[PDB]
RNA sequence: GGUAAUGCACAGUGAAGAGGUGGCAGUGUGCAUCUAAGACUAAAUACAACAGGAGACCGAUAGCAAAGAAGUAGGUUGACCG
RNA sequence: GCAAGUUGAGCAGAGGAAGUCUGUGAGGCGUAGUGAAGACGGAAAGCAGUGUGAGUGCGACCCGAUAGACUUGUGAACUAUA
RNA sequence: UAGGGGCGAAAGACCAAUCGAACAGUCUAGUUGCUGGUUCCCUCCGAAAUGUCUAUCAGGACAGCGCGCACGCAGAGAGAAGCAAGGUAGAGCAUGGGCCGGUAUCCUUAAGGAGACGGACGAACUGCGAAUGUGCUUUUCUUCUAUGCAAGCGUAGUGGGCGAGUUCUGGUAAGCAGGACUGGCGAAGAGGAAUGAACCUGGCACUGUGCUAAGGAACCCAAUGUCUGGACAGAGACCGAAAGA
RNA sequence: GCUCGGUCGUGACACGGAGGAAAUGCCAGAAAGCACGGGUUAACGGCGGGAGUAACUAUGACUCUCUUAAGGUAGCCAAACG
RNA sequence: AGGCGAGCGCCAUGAUCAUCACGACACACUUGUUUAAGGACAAAGGCCAGAUGGGGAGUUUGGCUGGGGCGGUACGACCACAGAAUCAGAACGUGGUCGACCGAAGGUACUCACAGCGAGACGAGAACACUCGUGUAGAGCAUAAGGACUAAAGAGUGCCUGAGUGUGAGCACUACUGCUUGCAUGAGGGGAAACCCGGGCCUAGCGAUCCUACGCAUACGAGACACUUGUGGCGUGGGUGUCAGAAAAGUUACCACAGGGAUAACUGGCUUGUGGCCGCCGAGCGUAGAAAGCGACGCGGCUUUUUGAUUCUUCGAUGUCGGCUCUUCCUAGCAUGGCCAUGCAGCCGUGGCGAAGUGUUGGAUUGU
RNA sequence: AGUUACGGCCAUAUCUACUGAAAAACACCGGAUCCCGUCCGAUCUCCGAAGUUAAGCCAAUAAGAGCCAUGCGAGUAUUAAGGUGGGCGACUACUUGAGAAAGCGUGGUGCUGUAGUUU
């Protein structure tokens, strides 16, 4: 699947159509200071073994394509969801018809 | 085993009749509908928006609400041994005006005359009910021109 | 229950004379309230053996295992069992 | 039974008394709802008992495993080896 | 030398008639979706063995079918009369699949091929199309109807089914395995098929007199005779094929 | 699997470093192991297929071809092992 | 405080704190070398952290299934067939497909067809490019199967990113999911305009609570106030294929317990494929000649003595193969008695009929 | 009464040969300068009247093919309810009801709405 690097679309904050910059969303790093991390650290602490379950019988191959789009004027962001695909490319050459 | 998609088992239903393929006729689009009319559903397979589920094909119901190019029709259905009302959205290409009230409306037109006179002259209407066909009538016959019948045909 | 430590310990480290606390981690600053690392204390509260009084309780296959010389006659190699 | 209210909380006063009568007097639920909350507000008789059917927890309609653990409890008079 | 320990010229042998983990006592009335049992009379009403989800398939829960209390109340497991939808039985072989043979004529060969046509066919072929069954409106439409219906609230049992008639799928078949429709036995006695869960007659408080059903009428055993044709085989009343004199 | 040698890399807590008002984080650091190179079967164990070819026919000493860590030696057999 | 190369890094040596070997003494610590020998090493203790660890400890090792196991997946989805013409409707019934792909194969406006067949046109042939006439789809429509489509939904060509943003109501047995449809807005698109567009012509390509990552504004914050961390709310992603969602390998012939004829290993019952026995027809063969004796290719039956198929009875127990011993029954007749046919000279035979009274043995190898 | 513009129901209107037609239209027809579009003024777009009823459109003809109706096939095929009807089965007779199709015969061959124009 090929996606262009730019898209003119409606910006909710500006309340009219504007140019946006287009790219794949990126998963950030887990923080030790959140309530879930704190709870788990304390529970693991003693001689208690493994205290929470871990998935082993996994089954899926792909994961869902998700695009982050940024408004060039006001820097606000929107998230667009596009379904499952094994491979993604940004800004490659057009699928020109009637090749040799 | 069978499957359970939205258009399961519709090979015979949802197919055009012989020498009747193509889009609908102008009369379909120029018919005006109103709340409270009785209407009859027959799906046109060539139109892919506003199709009802195939249970409703060939059933008749009553118009509840009217929109730009679609209608909402009220139906009743038995589920788990109880009666349930159902509100079905249909596009105007898949409906035709029902004939089911025709005779009753004629009868009302006759009643509407009598019920006025019944205030002036009588006290109660005669009301013009239908009656089922009675016994066989009496006959007077001239008795010339007799025809005899016989087992002449041997039927080898 | 005590949740980015409620209390108690062990090893390293280890104060100030001024310190401790105000149910969420940190740094600063007013405000409120107390004074740890020494000791004593009545009354109002809990419950066997033994004694006394009561009862919509049980009435000798019941009520304590046991209404007579009952933890007896008798039994386990033994602990114990009856 | 009383009713926009209702109630034998504990406890005190009287009384030849584990009964009964009278006080003082909390709390709880009700007298109208909506949201995580900041915030806002606009329908619907209840409270306490005497009993019956029925749910849940305790031995839980009655009888019944192979097993698991804990003791500062016992055994080499049969049988094994030095 | 003592119990998750001993001791073994090794067999998981032996450790007080106990050993692939001793005995005593306690926690403990350990747990059980599994087996057994569960104590007086009469009156009235009366089921289910199906659907969805479940480490679910000998169990649950939710819904469906009972009963009790019942605010209330024009309704009905039947017909007519207008109106819709359907592709089965029959019938056919016009698109698609597909078997055998063709006159004149045509094309080449001097073979064969095509053919104006006939016969034979499909659960996944259709050009046509029933009966029975399904839904809508009208009591302004016959006929019945209060000893009747009944929202709502509370709560039970059930969730192994099996059989007859009519039909269907898998299988050489089966008192075999699995669906659909209308009544049964389950939970149903009485009279009849000699006997039999389900077949025929026909639904049960307690008495007395009459009459009929189904099935019978020499005798067992309450009631029997008549007329007309067939039939001679230790036949038939109970009973097997293709083929035959 | 066991054993011997070196690090070239990885690999903990401590101990340091930078920054910030401070907490939390970040960076470095890092034995033995692991990885890497050798030894070892009276250690656990393992030890092949397909084509042609000799003056009757058969059989193949001989040839070619695929393949490996090595392709079952000396013996013994329808044996308690066909 | 010195020196090098167009104040930089690089090369010299001089002051300031730890610090690793090596020596030499004796005081902790060690040893019956004890009026002694060692010596800050050893050995023995303590607190944290890595490595190894069936030596041990706890526990687990899905379901459906013509009994279980091995095999398949009828375990989550989609099309067609059948199930006696609405809808629904079982079996490890039938033919198949899915866990994706695409900036166009998405949205709009306009133009024109196609597969073939009959004539033509150098090289040029069966099959090259160009034309004329016919052409209801005999083509295409990415990917199963069905349905749909003709001045198009197919093939080309132009422009666009609606594969917008808030918030309602419903359909499929309706939670998740998929689709249909209402109102409001965009300094939205395409088209002259009426009209159409919030993915793919329609029916398939998918996933809760808690935790965590990101986007969006509006909240909270403990005696008070400021900031760094934190906690709330809505929406999407990270995943459970046993797909309405536990974190999981074997073996027991040493074996225990609760139950089951809801379910196997005997017999019996129903069935008779397979096993065995009998009929009908007459192509050929028999020295001539259908039929003394045979009888191809086909067709109809009977039996329960073989082995299957099914699970009705018994799992708080019906003793399981063969032999020995002893009795009775059946006939589909091997001998013995009476007969008929013959390819019956006689002898020996072969095919048939009524008949079950009396007979049908001794041994070698082998559990048979 | 036809035609023509815009329609309704979508073959009684289709397909193949032939033949007719007053008036007014409808067409073929003559050019490309511009607007517009092509390999190509063939198509599309624009500007025109020298010609012509030859074509199309309209109408007639044909023991025409196809479509539409009706009669017959036929109370035939199939089917609902019923009985201690029959048959070893496969299946089938009877009683009260409902009721076809193909073939083949005969007839048809567009009908209409609103406006404009032409004796
Ligand atoms: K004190
Ligand atoms: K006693
Ligand atoms: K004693
Ligand atoms: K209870
Ligand atoms: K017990
Ligand atoms: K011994
Ligand atoms: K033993
Ligand atoms: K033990
Ligand atoms: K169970
Ligand atoms: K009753
Ligand atoms: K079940
Ligand atoms: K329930
Ligand atoms: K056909
Ligand atoms: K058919
Ligand atoms: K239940
Ligand atoms: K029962
Ligand atoms: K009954
Ligand atoms: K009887
Ligand atoms: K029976
Ligand atoms: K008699
Ligand atoms: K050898
Ligand atoms: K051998
Ligand atoms: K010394
Ligand atoms: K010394
Ligand atoms: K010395
Ligand atoms: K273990
Ligand atoms: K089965
Ligand atoms: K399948
Ligand atoms: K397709
Ligand atoms: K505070
Ligand atoms: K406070
Ligand atoms: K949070
Ligand atoms: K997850
Ligand atoms: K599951
Ligand atoms: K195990
Ligand atoms: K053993
Ligand atoms: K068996
Ligand atoms: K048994
Ligand atoms: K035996
Ligand atoms: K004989
Ligand atoms: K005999
Ligand atoms: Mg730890
Ligand atoms: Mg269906
Ligand atoms: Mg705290
Ligand atoms: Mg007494
Ligand atoms: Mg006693
Ligand atoms: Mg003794
Ligand atoms: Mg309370
Ligand atoms: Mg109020
Ligand atoms: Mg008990
Ligand atoms: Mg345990
Ligand atoms: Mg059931
Ligand atoms: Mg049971
Ligand atoms: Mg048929
Ligand atoms: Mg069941
Ligand atoms: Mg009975
Ligand atoms: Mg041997
Ligand atoms: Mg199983
Ligand atoms: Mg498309
Ligand atoms: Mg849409
Ligand atoms: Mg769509
Ligand atoms: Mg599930
Ligand atoms: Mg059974
Ligand atoms: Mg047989
Ligand atoms: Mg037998
Ligand atoms: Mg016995
Ligand atoms: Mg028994
Ligand atoms: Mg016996
Ligand atoms: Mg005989
Ligand atoms: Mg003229
Ligand atoms: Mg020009
Ligand atoms: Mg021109
Ligand atoms: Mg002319
Ligand atoms: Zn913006």
């Amino acid at each position: 699947v090929n996606i262009p690097k730019t898209r003119r679309t409606y910006c909710i904050k500006c309340a009219y159509h504007t140019e946006f910059k287009v790219g794949l969303l990126k998963k950030g790093k887990d923080s030790p200071r959140k309530q879930g991390a704190r709870r788990y650290a304390r529970k693991q602490r003693g001689v208690h073994g493994q205290t929470k379950p871990i998935l082993k019988r996994k089954a899926k191959t792909t994961k869902k394509v998700i695009l982050k789009i940024e408004c060039t004027k006001c820097k606000s962001s929107q998230l667009k969801v596009r379904g499952r695909a094994k491979h993604v490319e940004f800004g490659a050459e057009k699928k020109v018809k009637g090749e040799a | 085993v069978s499957s359970h998609g939205y258009r399961r088992q519709t090979r015979n239903l949802f197919s055009q009749a012989f020498r009747k393929h193509g889009m609908p006729n102008t009369s379909t689009y120029l018919t005006q509908y109103a709340v409270g009319e009785y209407v009859d559903i027959k799906v046109n397979p060539a139109i892919h928006k506003g199709m009802p589920h195939k249970y409703y094909h060939g059933r008749t119901g009553i118009i509840k609400e009217v929109n730009r190019g679609s209608v909402i029709v009220l139906f009743n259905r038995i589920l788990a041994n109880k009666t349930v009302e159902r509100k079905v959205i249909v596009g105007i290409e898949h409906i035709r005006k029902s004939k089911c009230q025709d005779e009753y409306l004629k009868r009302l037109e006759i009643n509407k005359k009598i019920i006025e006179e019944a205030e002036k002259k009588g006290e109660v209407p005669v009301l013009f009910k239908r009656q089922p066909k009675g016994p066989k009538p009496a006959v007077e016959m001239l008795m010339n021109n007799i025809i005899e019948l016989s087992y002449d045909k041997v039927e080898s």
